[PDB]
């Protein structure tokens, strides 16, 4: 979302303390997106569902 | 996709969900193996006793104002619809009850027909075979001629199956296949008891036969989910570019656009119905069953006919 | 615009006339019939012997033919379970013979231009229309 | 949220759910045994799991966004080849098929397919208390009858 | 005996007598068996 009223977009939530560095992996239901994989690398994916 | 080739090949994200299933035969309709006699023995078969030997006391006082053997003999015969020739009792005063209990008659046999009519119309075939870990897909030692297992024996599934399962596919090699259409063909004729490919053409092929028979084992069970792919050069730049624009197509909602040409079909379990002629009524064997114990218990009691000897 | 398709046959459960299960309408229930009449005759003899099965022919059919019950109460015991038995499969053969007569048949035919059958083509179905109409 | 808002033709679908959304999972599987909640939207991987234990509610087949749940890495950690192989090998060698077996699917009530081809019989009150009235008021009718004997 | 009845009934005399019978109840418990059926076939398929 666009946050502070501003042109700045960050990132909400579990992702964003990926990308900050908070973490190094994310070992959750997360599911498989097209705005999620614009800059992050996921794996083959553990399960089949919708 | 699997290991063996990931090594060598880059891949896509996976585009079509599938995996290792198996196809069954397109057996006939079975009803259960027993008659319906799941809990009605819970509450009704034995209160059916505990309020039908209370009216012995009635018996004896229409005789102070016949009881020994001949009252449930009566209390017997038009509960189960019979006419024994039995005695009625004595006196007008002894006619109430059994107007009473008749009924009771009416009312049960009534309900008891109704119940199995519901019940022998809405219950579901059960899938005889389930999963590779039966015994059926292991040694087919006690079978009157034992299970025939297919498989095509160039591609995933053999690489899958010789990795955990040895004797199954060493078992297998007498019994290959040519072809799909040639696989549906010798399941037909008797010649296959079931066949072992992959999940998306078998899920295709169920709905495009010309009879809707039986299709796969469970619903859609299937043992090593993984998807389908598009294989590239390895590390090549044009895979981060192609992995974005497959997501793309699932953002948009187009591959249920694509759906028209894809996997849809005639006869996809779309009833759950089963109609059977009831050769297979031979499982009545239980009520039988029922039927010799006491023809055991006849003789059993025959013995305990003498003991008068000892009193 | 609508498709036209050819009806099929389907049958009636006449051709059943008292056979729906002729293979298993066994004559084992009539061997039944004649063993269990020997059970009550050697059960009566060693505690109304030659017409235990006019006793017991008449537990099966709902026919009252005037005979006279089994003395012994060890015949009794297996008289009850008998015409429980007899009750058993005249009515499961009520409830199978209303199965025949409830059940539909299968073969649904095709719905509209989003059917599989018509969409994607082939050998075995034929489409026609008149030619230089408005289809 | 995000693929909602990514369709247009949904549009109006999502200018409805902006004024009922929740903030975590069981609040709303909770809302919805309270009756404020009517449906609700999620994965199948939690719904055919809720279906099952909480034994009230119920799925209604289709689904529409097929995908799975992945490992999230940070972009270009040296693991991406390592931790991408052993998870094919853990969906080969029967690894999680056994997990879900412990964990998912171990639990069941009745598989909701609506058969009221069953029993309960349980209660018998209604049909045998007409015996139970008849036993109870026979010897008083005996009695009277009886009475009616001796006189004449 | 064809409609399902206790009637306290005379049987005829002699054991020559009692085949028919026999049959006459083979013919009765095959008819009501079809005719409960096709009643209860007849009420769950008619429309309003």
């Amino acid at each position: 979302e666009r946050v502070q009223n501003s042109n700045k977009k960050e990132w909400n939530g579990m992702m964003g303390e990926l990308l900050s560095g908070q973490a190094d992996m994310i070992v959750a239901p997360l599911t498989i997106n097209n705005e999620r994989a614009q800059y992050i690398e996921f794996s083959k994916p553990f399960k089949y569902q919708g | 996709i699997n290991e063996e080739r990931s090594e060598v090949v880059d891949f896509s994200v996976p585009f079509i969900e599938t995996g290792i299933s198996v196809m069954v035969s397109r057996s006939n309709g079975t009803v259960s193996p027993s008659a319906f006699l799941e809990p009605f023995s819970a509450c009704v078969w034995v209160m059916m006793f505990v309020m039908l030997l209370i009216v012995s006391a009635v018996a004896v006082f229409v005789f102070e104002y016949v009881t020994i053997g001949k009252a449930i003999w009566l209390l017997w015969g038009l509960v189960f619809n019979n006419s024994v020739p039995v005695q009625n009792p004595k006196g007008t005063t002894s006619k109430i009850m059994v107007s009473v209990w008749a009924f009771f008659a009416v009312i049960f046999l009534a309900s008891y027909t109704a119940n199995l009519a519901a019940f022998m119309i809405q219950e579901e075939y059960v899938d005889q075979v389930s999963g590779l870990s039966d015994k059926k897909f292991q040694r087919p030692n006690d079978f009157s001629p034992p299970f025939r297992f297919g498989t095509v024996p160039n591609g995933s599934t053999e690489r899958n199956i010789r990795n955990n399962y040895a004797e199954m596919h060493a078992y297998m090699g007498k019994f290959n296949q040519r072809g799909v259409d040639d696989a549906l063909l010798s399941l037909k004729t008797g010649k296959l008891d079931a066949f072992i490919y992959d999940a998306a053409v078998l899920n295709y092929m169920a709905g495009r036969d010309e009879g809707c028979k039986l299709v796969t084992i469970g619903s859609g069970k299937v043992f090593a989910s993984t998807g389908y792919g598009i294989a590239i050069q390895k590390d090549s730049g044009w895979k981060r570019q192609v992995d974005l624009a497959i997501l793309q197509l699932f953002g948009d909602g187009e591959m249920e656009e694509l759906e028209a040409l894809w996997l849809t079909g005639i006869c996809h379990n779309e009833k759950n119905e089963v109609m059977s002629s009831q050769l297979d009524i031979d499982n009545m064997a239980g009520v039988f069953y029922m039927l010799g114990a006491a023809m055991a218990l006849s003789l059993i009691t025959f013995i305990s006919e003498h003991l008068f000897y000892w009193q | 615009l609508t498709i036209l398709v050819k009806k099929e046959i389907p049958r009636s459960t006449l051709d059943s006339f008292m056979q729906p299960f002729q293979s298993t309408l066994w004559l084992l229930v009539g061997l039944s019939v004649h063993v269990v009449a020997v059970m009550l005759y050697l059960l009566d003899r060693f505690s109304t012997l030659s017409s235990a099965m006019w006793f017991s022919w008449g537990v099966l059919l709902n026919s009252g033919i005037g005979e006279g019950a089994p003395r012994s109460f060890s015949a009794r015991i297996l008289g009850m379970v008998w015409a429980g038995f007899a009750m058993i499969i005249v009515a499961s053969y009520t409830a199978n013979l209303a199965a025949f007569l409830v059940l539909d048949r299968p073969e649904e035919r095709i719905t509209g231009i989003n059917d599989p059958r018509l969409r994607n083509p082939s050998d075995k179905f034929i489409y026609a229309t008149v030619k230089q109409s408005s289809v | 949220d995000i693929y909602f808002r990514r369709q247009v033709e949904l549009s109006t679908m999502y200018r409805h759910m902006e004024k009922h959304n929740y903030e975590s999972a069981a609040e709303a599987i909770q809302a919805v045994r309270d009756n404020k909640l009517h449906a609700f939207i999620w994965d199948s991987a939690v719904l055919e799991f809720e279906a099952s234990q909480k034994c009230d509610l119920v799925t209604t087949g289709e689904l529409f966004f097929r995908s799975g749940f992945g490992i999230g890495m940070r972009k270009d950690s040296p693991w991406k080849q390592q931790v991408s192989l052993s998870i094919l090998k853990s969906h080969e060698n029967g690894f999680m098929e056994d997990l879900d077996k412990t964990w998912v699917r171990y639990q069941e009530c009745d598989s909701r397919s609506n058969a009221p081809a069953t029993l309960t019989c349980e209660n018998m009150a209604g049909v045998f208390m007409l015996v139970a009235g008849g036993i109870v008021a026979g010897i008083f009718l005996i009695f009277i009858e009886i009475a009616y004997k001796s006189r004449a």
